[PDB]
């Protein structure tokens, strides 16, 4: 069937406008009922406009849908612009064959201020230890931009195996979080004076320190 | 006030059938005026969808899912269903059910159909795998204006898990990271809840870990370290 | 021949609130005065097509009528949610009738705002398919009693439209005609030709 084609990626400032274009590559974009769906990272797409132009009740209404037969292309509109509508935005069409959905477009929304990441460093509880395993959980969170950089240090050494450390991914208030885990066996967590996690955020570096009881 | 809740089995294995099922609140399945169907979402990747169907019978399909594809209504249940045959890794992803728009007639009686959805339900993760579940191992993260404490779940498989705090009573100040990827294919994750230091005392802190696809529930007392 | 032009041309039509229901039964009915006509915004039809309805008899007939805003039309439709859908008047998931609107801004707007009609803002629970509430209860929104006044987190229920001709459309009034299509087990009594 044919093909609905948006923007990957878009950003905005707050209070401006954003159009997302959604574009059928044969039979006209009229022919048939053009769907927007919102979808935050880790949640259920909602619905934000159907039949092309018609907005759900508890949808705002700075969200705005139209059909250009000009460039065959169904447009969404987000004027007023909130830190609320960053998500990702899918069209969708069909014809007696079959649905078709866009690929979908980020929106960012531009402005948010420089958040130096909080740290949290948790020592093996004594229950872990007791199973003889010993996971070191550095948790960074309320950061922005989204990009950190982690390094383990055990005494002042670097720590260079055992690290696993999870991708930034947005929270509900639109900052960031990461994890980083660092394994060791019950011996070198027992044999080191002290274990740090360092992270480094826009070249400014937040350390926390654990030690055995 | 529809609801739509599914269910399905957190892993399947290649060349196994899946079967996920959607239960409907706040409504009834056996409605002559809507379709009912299933979306999924790969990984990282966009929506697709797979197949709609309304009590009466009429069914509608992906065409290049067509032929691995059931789907069917139970209206005592309030529930509707999917089936999807010889699956492979490309069948992993988050699967949706959902009610469509309404059907109607325009003035010159034209008639629109399974158009688009109106109502999304809350997904379900299905990983395709050789391996069988592996429950969480819950570890306390005791704390030392606010204290931090916490629960670590390791070393669970597929995803997902979530955590509450108290049943569900402590709701402020929560924080549950999303899960890393270890490279044993194993996931872990934390959730940290941000509380008053003068609590500490007297304030009993439980974190309250599932994960369906192991029917695992695990409570763990988190206490104050004391030196 | 049914009384459809009493319905759609009657020179009154009911808040939303209030809505008017005529019961129609033991006539003919031709429906090609409807779906002839290219004078509707909206005319959707639910679980029968307009042009089989001239071959269709029913039980009875039932066309509800009354003025929202233009904006609101959607919500006249099964498995709608809104303040018009949740508080004023409900279709019900099965129901079985056609949905006609038009704009009536020559008639029901006024220069200065017309406030004759009002919808119900506030409600405890949501309206069942087809229910009315005509009740002027002070709605209490928060934790105090309102003691039957409005005051602090206390409202009046109903709010007033005020149409003025110079809105825009999503503001204007609308009048809406549900036709609903009853089958019971029971003698048909409205028949088309
Ligand atoms: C309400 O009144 C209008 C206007 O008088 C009616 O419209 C006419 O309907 C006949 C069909 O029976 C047409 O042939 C005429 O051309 C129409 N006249 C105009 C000015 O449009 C309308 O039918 C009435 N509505 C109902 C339900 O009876």
């Amino acid at each position: 069937n044919f093909m609905l084609t948006q923007p990957h990626s878009m950003s905005e400032s707050p209070g401006k406008t954003v159009t997302i274009s959604c574009t059928r590559s044969s039979g006209s974009i009229a022919s048939n009922y053009v769907q927007w769906y919102q979808q935050r990272p880790g949640s259920s797409p909602t619905t934000v406009i159907y039949e092309d132009n018609q907005r759900p009740s508890g949808v705002p209404d700075r969200f705005s849908g139209s059909i250009d037969s000009s460039s065959n292309s169904a447009s969404l509109t987000i004027s007023g612009l909130k830190t609320e509508d960053e998500a990702d935005y899918y069209c969708q069409s069909y014809d007696s064959s079959s649905w078709v959905f866009g690929g979908g477009t980020k929106l960012t929304v531009l402005g948010q201020p420089k958040a130096n990441p909080t740290v949290t460093l948790f020592p093996p509880s004594s229950e872990e230890l007791q199973a003889n395993k010993a996971t070191l959980v550095c948790l960074i969170s309320d950061f922005y931009p989204g990009a950190v950089t982690v390094a383990w240090k055990a005494d002042g050494s670097p720590v260079k195996a055992g690290v696993e450390t999870t991708k930034p991914s947005k929270q509900s208030n639109n900052k960031y979080a990461a994890s980083s885990y660092l394994s060791l066996t019950p011996e070198q967590w027992k044999s080191h004076r002290s274990y740090s996690c360092q992270v480094t955020h826009e070249g400014s570096t937040v350390e926390k320190t654990v030690a055995p009881t | 006030q529809l609801q739509l809740q599914e269910s399905g089995p957190g892993l399947v294995k290649p060349s196994e059938t899946l079967s996920l099922t959607c239960t409907v609140s706040g409504g009834s399945i056996s409605s002559s005026n809507f379709y009912w169907g299933w979306i999924r979402q790969p990984p990282g990747k966009g929506l697709e969808w797979i197949a709609s169907i309304t009590y009466s019978g009429r069914t509608f399909y992906n065409p290049s899912l067509k032929s691995r594809v059931a789907i069917s209504v139970d209206t005592s249940k309030n529930q509707f269903s999917l089936k999807l045959s010889s699956v492979t890794a490309a069948d992993t992803a988050v699967y949706y059910c959902a009610r469509t728009f309404p059907s109607y007639y325009d003035r010159s009686g034209y008639h629109y159909l399974n158009y688009g959805m109106d109502v999304w339900g809350q997904g379900t993760t299905v990983t395709v795998s050789s391996a069988s579940t592996k429950g969480p191992s819950v570890f306390p993260l005791a704390p030392s204006g606010t204290a931090a404490l916490g629960c670590l779940v390791k070393d669970y498989f597929p995803e997902p898990v979530t955590v509450s705090w108290n049943s569900g009573a402590l709701t402020s100040g929560v924080h549950t990271f999303p899960a890393v990827l270890q490279s044993s294919g194993l996931y872990s994750l934390s959730s940290v809840v941000t509380v008053p230091s003068s609590s500490l005392g007297t304030q009993t802190y439980i974190c309250n870990v599932n994960h369906k696809p192991s029917n695992t529930k695990v409570d763990k007392k988190v206490e104050p370290k004391s030196c | 021949l049914c009384p459809f032009g009493e319905v759609f041309n009657a020179t009154r039509f009911a808040s939303v609130y209030a809505w008017n229901r005529k019961r129609i039964s033991n006539c003919v009915a031709d429906y090609s005065v409807l779906y002839n006509s290219a004078s509707f915004s909206t005319f959707k039809c639910y679980g029968v097509s307009p042009t089989k309805l001239n071959d269709l008899c029913f039980t009875n007939v039932y066309a509800d009528s009354f003025v929202i805003r233009g904006d609101e039309v959607r919500q006249i439709a099964p498995g709608q949610t809104g303040k018009i859908a949740d508080y004023n008047y409900k279709l019900p998931d099965d129901f079985t009738g056609c949905v006609i609107a038009w704009n009536s801004n020559n008639l029901d707007s006024k220069v200065g705002g017309n406030y004759n009609y009002l919808y119900r803002l506030f409600r405890k629970s949501n309206l069942k398919p087809f229910e009315r509430d005509i009740s002027t209860e002070i709605y209490q929104a928060g934790s105090t009693p309102c003691n039957g006044v409005e005051g602090f987190n206390c409202y009046f229920p109903l709010q007033s439209y005020g149409f003025q001709p110079t809105n825009g459309v999503g503001y204007q009034p609308y009048r809406v005609v549900v036709l609903s299509f009853e089958l019971l087990h029971a003698p048909a009594t409205v028949c088309g030709p």
